[PDB]
C-alpha cells in the first residue's frame, strides 16, 4: 500500500463554561437500529467511527430515514464558532476555453477529526427492547452537519491544492464547499492532461473525484459562451398571502439580475408591517407590475463572461417612482448583468441624490465582482452634476463618467438665488396655528401693499409656515424676494426635493418650476423684526 | 525580547468585524506586502479555528510604494485599558514635526496568548477563493497597546537627546512622534534630522479659537441688518450681553431688502456694546478628559471647509477653517478627508486624543471612497447629519 499524504488536524475547543453534550438517545424502531447497526459498522470498517468504552459520558442522538441521521444540535450550541459567506457571480467569471467539475466524494469523511475532541461526538445505538446497553461510537472524522466540519475541510482542501495551483499557473481553480471547478486556455488534450494530473494529487492525499455543459448551479445556468438563471417559476393565484408576497418578490429581484425592467415597488408596499404569514388585493398600478414583469420574464435573455482586456461599463436609467435600472456591460447590446435600485424611504428626495446612491451602490457591487470600478453612462448634464455638487451643503462626488442622452434626464428643476433680487418685490411670509382648536391662518405682506391672511382649519404650525410661502408664490411676478421666520420650510427648501410625500410642498415645487428668479430669506421670529406680521 | 502579558476587558469577546471589498490592485500590493512580512516573521497564515477578524486596506502615503492598513478601532475598543500627561507644552511650541516609528514595533513579539485577536484577511475577487487570513506575531501597527508597551524602550531610546535639547518636547501617539521646539524653522529642522539620526541607530506651526465678527458698512440695507438680526441672535447662545431689539426696531415696516436703512445712535450703540461683547473670550469652557471630543465640519465651498472642536454646546474648545488647494478642487470627499485628518491631527496635538466627527456627507457616499484618501495611520470615529445646517454661513 502506497501511504496517502498525512492531513494535519485543527485543535477544536468548545464555548467557555460548556462540556460535552451528554443527551440521551430516543427509541427507534427494529428496522432503524438494524440499518444503523449495519451502517455504523461498514463506517468502522472504513475507518471513519470506531467503538468507545463506557468511561465516555458525552452522547449525541441520532435517527434514520437507509440513511443515519445524527443529531449535533446542543454540540453545535457547545462548539466554538470559526470563521467563514457570499457566491461567486457568473458575470465575473472570466472565459475559459475549457471549465471542468470535480465533486470531491465522502469528503467530510476524508479529513480527519481533532482527536481530542473525538470525545464529544460520541452517539448511542439503542438495542432491541433495551434490554441490553446501547451499541457505543465516536466519529474519527468530520461528522455531516458539524459546525466545524465545513471550515477544516476548506482549510483541508486549501492546504492541499495550493502547491498544484503554483506549480500550474496556466490554469485557474475556483473553490466551492464539495465541488472544484478548473478552468483553462490550453488545448483540450492538455486540459484533460492537468485534469488527470490534479486528481492524481489529489489522490495523494486521499480524495476521490469522478458532469458536463450546461452547468446548472446555485441556480444559475452556465453555458460555455453565456450565463443565465434558471427559470422563474411565479405563481399565479387570484387569491394572495404575505409569504406568497414575499417569495414572489424574492424571485422577482433574484431575476432582476439578468432580466432588465423588472420593478417591485408595488408588491413590496403591500407586506408593509403584516408580520404575519397569512393575509392581499392588487393595485391598478401592481397589476401592471406583476403583468410587466410577466413579460419581461417572457423572452428569453442571457448575459456573457468578464473579458480583463476590455473596459467596464454601467448605464443607468430613471424608470419613475424612485425606481432606477442599470446595466453592466462592456460591448453595446450584450451585458454582463442588470439591477436595480429603490429609492431609500424619506419624507422629500431628488433625482440627483438618488441617482447617487444608485451609483455608490453599483460602485460597491463591482468592486465585489470585478474588482474594479466601471466607468458609468449617467442621463444627466456635467452643467447640472458641476451646478450640483458645487452648491449642495454637502460633500458629494461620483466617479468617472460620462452624459449619455436618454430620456428621462435627471436636471434641477429650481435653484435659489444667493443674494437679494434689484426690482423684484418683498413678500414678508408668516403663518400660525391653534394646538387645541386646530384653527390657523397664513398670510403675507409686501413692500408694495400687497397682503393676503386667508382663514385654515385643521392645520399646524409647520403646514401654515409653508402655506405661506406658498401663498407668496402664487401672487408673486417671475422674480420675488420671501421672507420668512421658518426655520422648518427652509430647511425643507433649501434640501432642494423634487418631490415629496406631502401635496403642499409638491406645490411648493411646482410654484418654484415657473419661476425665474427666487431668494428665500430667513430671520428670528418674535424678535420685532418689521415685516414679518405674526 | 520577552513578551508582556495583555489581556481584554472583562465581559468582551475578541473582534469580529467585516472586511469590506477592495479593488484588484490592493488585493494584489497586499498580497505582496503579507508575503513579505510572512517571511520576515512578522506574521503567520492561521486555520479556521481563528473566529477573529480585522479589516486592512491599503493606502499610499505622502510615496508611491503602497503601505497596509489595519482598522485597529474595534479592538483597541476592545482592547484592556492599559497603564503620560499630555505635553501641554506641544501645542505652545513654535514648529512641530510628525514623524512615523512604526518600523520599531516589529522588533518586539506579542503575547502568545494575544495573538489571536490580532487576525485579519486579504479579501479575494468576487468570493471565488477563501480569503488569506494571518495573524500578528510581532506588536502590529495601529493597535493602541503597541506604543503602551514600547513605551519603555522609547523612552530609553530618546533620553540622550531629551538631556542633550532639554527645550524639545516629544510626545508619542499610536506609531506617531510628535516633536516640537520653538526655535528658529530651520534650527528646528537640522535638529529633527538629528533625531532622525539617533532613531536610524538604534511640517505643523501650531491656531486659536478664531472670533465672531460683524461686518463694518457705511450704508447698511434690510437684508444685511436681517442676516446681522440672524447672526446675533445665534451669537446670543454663546456669549450673555447680546442685544439686538435695536437693530431689530430698525426693521420695523414692510420694506424691500435691497432698500438702505440708515442706523440710528441706539443701534450703532448697541452694535458696538455687541462688537466689545464678542472681542472678549467665551465664559468658563474648559477641558473635560473623561467626555469625548466633538468636532463639526461645514462645507462652505470653492474649497472652504470650517470646523468646531467642542465638548459641550456652544463652548467650543477650538475652531478653525481648512482651505488647502493641492489637487483636489473636483473632489469634495477628498478634501473632507484631507480636513478630518488635520482636526484629528490638531486634536491629538493639543489634547493627546482623537474626537468624534459629525460629518456633512451621506454614510453610503463616504463609507464608499474615504479610504481612498487616507493617508493616516490612525482612525478617527464619525458619524453622518444628514440635515443642512443653518449655522454655515454664521462661522463664514
Ligand atoms: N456546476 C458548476 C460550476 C461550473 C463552473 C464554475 C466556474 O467555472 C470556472 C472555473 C474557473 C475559471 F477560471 C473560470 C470558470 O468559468 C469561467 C466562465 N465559464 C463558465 C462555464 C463554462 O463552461 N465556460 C466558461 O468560460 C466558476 C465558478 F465560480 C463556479 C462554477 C460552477
Amino acid at each position: 500500500m502506497v501511504p496517502i499524504s498525512p492531513i494535519e488536524t485543527v485543535p477544536v475547543k468548545l464555548k467557555p463554561g460548556m462540556d460535552g453534550p451528554k443527551v440521551k438517545q430516543w427509541p427507534l424502531t427494529e428496522e432503524k437500529i438494524k440499518a444503523l447497526v449495519e451502517i455504523c459498522t461498514e463506517m468502522e470498517k472504513e475507518g471513519k467511527i470506531s467503538k468507545i468504552g463506557p468511561e465516555n459520558p458525552y452522547n449525541t442522538p441520532v435517527f434514520a430515514i437507509w440513511r443515519k441521521l445524527v443529531d449535533f444540535r446542543e454540540l453545535n450550541k457547545r462548539t466554538q464558532d470559526f470563521w467563514e459567506l457570499g457566491i461567486p457571480h457568473p458575470a465575473g467569471l472570466k472565459k475559459k476555453k475549457s471549465v471542468t467539475v470535480l465533486d470531491v466524494g465522502d469528503a467530510y469523511f476524508s479529513v480527519p477529526l481533532d482527536e481530542d475532541f473525538r470525545k464529544y461526538t460520541a452517539f448511542t445505538i439503542p438495542s432491541i427492547n433495551n434490554e441490553t446497553p446501547g451499541i457505543r461510537y465516536q466519529y474519527n472524522v468530520l461528522p455531516q452537519g458539524w459546525k466545524g466540519s465545513p471550515a477544516i475541510f476548506q482549510s483541508s482542501m486549501t492546504k492541499i491544492l495550493e502547491p498544484f495551483a503554483a506549480q500550474n499557473p496556466d490554469i485557474v481553480i475556483c473553490q466551492y464547499m464539495d465541488d472544484l471547478y478548473v478552468g483553462s486556455d490550453l488545448e483540450i488534450g492538455q486540459h484533460r492532461t492537468k485534469i488527470e494530473e490534479l486528481r492524481q494529487h489529489l489522490l495523494r492525499w486521499g480524495l476521490t473525484t469522478p458532469k458536463e455543459p450546461p452547468f446548472l448551479w446555485m441556480g444559475y445556468e452556465l453555458h460555455p459562451d453565456k450565463w443565465t438563471v434558471q427559470p422563474i417559476v411565479l405563481p399565479e393565484k387570484d387569491s394572495w398571502t404575505v409569504n406568497d408576497i414575499q417569495k414572489l418578490v424574492g424571485k422577482l429581484n433574484w431575476a432582476s439580475q439578468i432580466y432588465p425592467g423588472i420593478k417591485v415597488r408595488q408588491l413590496s408596499k403591500l407586506l408593509r408591517g403584516t408580520k404575519a404569514l397569512t393575509e392581499i388585493p392588487l393595485t391598478e398600478e401592481a397589476e401592471l407590475e406583476l403583468a410587466e414583469n410577466r413579460e419581461i420574464l417572457k423572452e428569453p435573455v442571457h448575459g456573457v463572461y468578464y473579458d480583463p482586456s476590455k473596459d467596464l461599463i454601467a448605464e443607468i436609467q430613471k424608470q419613475g417612482q424612485g425606481q432606477w435600472t442599470y446595466q453592466i456591460y462592456q460591448e453595446p447590446f450584450k451585458n454582463l448583468k442588470t439591477g436595480k435600485y429603490a429609492r431609500m424611504r424619506g419624507a422629500h428626495t431628488n433625482d440627483v441624490k438618488q441617482l447617487t446612491e444608485a451609483v455608490q451602490k453599483i460602485t460597491t457591487e463591482s468592486i465585489v465582482i470585478w474588482g474594479k470600478t466601471p466607468k458609468f453612462k449617467l442621463p444627466i448634464q456635467k452643467e447640472t452634476w458641476e451646478t450640483w455638487w458645487t452648491e449642495y451643503w454637502q460633500a458629494t462626488w461620483i466617479p468617472e463618467w460620462e452624459f449619455v442622452n436618454t430620456p428621462p434626464l435627471v436636471k434641477l428643476w429650481y435653484q435659489l438665488e444667493k443674494e437679494p433680487i434689484v426690482g423684484a418685490e418683498t413678500f414678508y411670509v408668516d403663518g400660525a396655528a391653534n394646538r387645541e382648536t386646530k384653527l390657523g391662518k397664513a398670510g403675507y405682506v409686501t413692500n408694495k401693499g400687497r397682503q393676503k391672511v386667508v382663514p385654515l382649519t385643521n392645520t399646524t404650525n409647520q403646514k401654515t409656515e409653508l402655506q405661506a410661502i406658498y401663498l407668496a408664490l402664487q401672487d408673486s411676478g417671475l422674480e420675488v424676494n420671501i421672507v420668512t421666520d421658518s426655520q422648518y420650510a427652509l430647511g425643507i427648501i433649501q434640501a432642494q426635493p423634487d418631490k415629496s410625500e406631502s401635496e403642499l410642498v409638491n406645490q411648493i415645487i411646482e410654484q418654484l418650476i415657473k419661476k425665474e428668479k427666487v431668494y428665500l430669506a430667513w430671520v428670528p421670529a418674535h424678535k420685532g423684526i418689521g415685516g414679518n406680521e405674526q | 525580547i520577552e513578551t508582556v502579558p495583555v489581556k481584554l476587558k472583562p465581559g468582551m469577546d475578541g473582534p469580529k468585524v467585516k472586511q469590506w471589498p477592495l479593488t484588484e490592485e490592493k488585493i494584489k500590493a497586499l498580497v505582496e506586502i503579507c508575503t513579505e512580512m510572512e517571511k520576515e516573521g512578522k506574521i503567520s497564515k492561521i486555520g479556521p479555528e481563528n473566529p477573529y477578524n480585522t479589516p486592512v486596506f491599503a493606502i499610499k502615503k505622502k510615496s508611491t510604494k503602497w503601505r497596509k492598513l489595519v482598522d485597529f478601532r474595534e479592538l483597541n475598543k476592545r482592547t484592556q485599558d492599559f497603564w503620560i500627561p499630555h505635553p501641554a507644552g506641544l501645542k505652545k511650541k513654535k514648529s512641530v514635526t510628525v514623524l512615523d516609528v512604526g518600523d520599531a514595533y516589529f522588533s518586539v513579539p506579542l503575547d502568545e496568548d494575544f495573538r489571536k485577536y490580532t487576525a485579519f484577511t486579504i479579501p479575494s475577487i468576487n468570493n471565488e477563493t477563501p480569503g488569506i487570513r494571518y495573524q500578528y506575531n510581532v506588536l502590529p501597527q495601529g493597535w493602541k497597546g503597541s506604543p503602551a508597551i514600547f513605551q519603555s524602550s522609547m523612552t530609553k531610546i530618546l533620553e540622550p537627546f531629551k538631556k542633550q535639547n532639554p527645550d524639545i518636547v516629544i510626545y508619542q501617539y499610536m506609531d506617531d512622534l510628535y516633536v516640537g521646539s520653538d526655535l528658529e524653522i530651520g534650527q528646528h529642522r537640522t535638529k529633527i534630522e538629528e533625531l532622525r539620526q539617533h532613531l536610524l541607530r538604534w511640517e505643523l506651526h501650531p491656531w486659536t479659537v478664531q472670533p465672531i465678527v460683524l461686518p463694518e458698512k457705511d450704508s447698511w440695507t434690510v437684508n444685511d441688518i436681517q442676516k446681522l438680526v440672524g447672526k446675533l441672535n445665534w451669537a446670543s447662545q454663546i456669549y450673555p450681553g447680546i442685544k439686538v431689539r435695536q437693530l431689530s426696531k430698525l426693521l420695523r415696516g414692510t420694506k424691500a431688502l435691497t432698500e438702505v436703512i440708515p442706523l440710528t445712535e441706539e443701534a450703532e450703540l448697541e452694535l458696538a456694546e455687541n462688537r466689545e461683547i464678542l472681542k472678549e473670550p467665551v465664559h468658563g469652557v474648559y477641558y473635560d478628559p473623561s467626555k469625548d471630543l466633538i468636532a463639526e465640519i461645514q462645507k462652505q465651498g470653492q474649497g472652504q471647509w470650517t470646523y468646531q472642536i467642542y465638548q459641550e454646546p456652544f463652548k467650543n474648545l477650538k475652531t478653525g477653517k481648512y482651505a488647502r488647494m493641492r489637487g483636489a478642487h473636483t473632489n469634495d470627499v477628498k478634501q473632507l478627508t484631507e480636513a478630518v485628518q488635520k482636526i484629528t491631527t490638531e486634536s491629538i496635538v493639543i489634547w493627546g486624543k482623537t474626537p468624534k466627527f459629525k460629518l456633512p456627507i451621506q454614510k453610503e457616499t463616504w463609507e464608499t471612497w474615504w479610504t481612498e484618501y487616507w493617508q493616516a495611520t490612525w482612525i478617527p470615529e464619525w458619524e453622518f447629519v444628514n440635515t443642512p445646517p443653518l449655522v454655515k454661513l454664521w462661522y463664514q
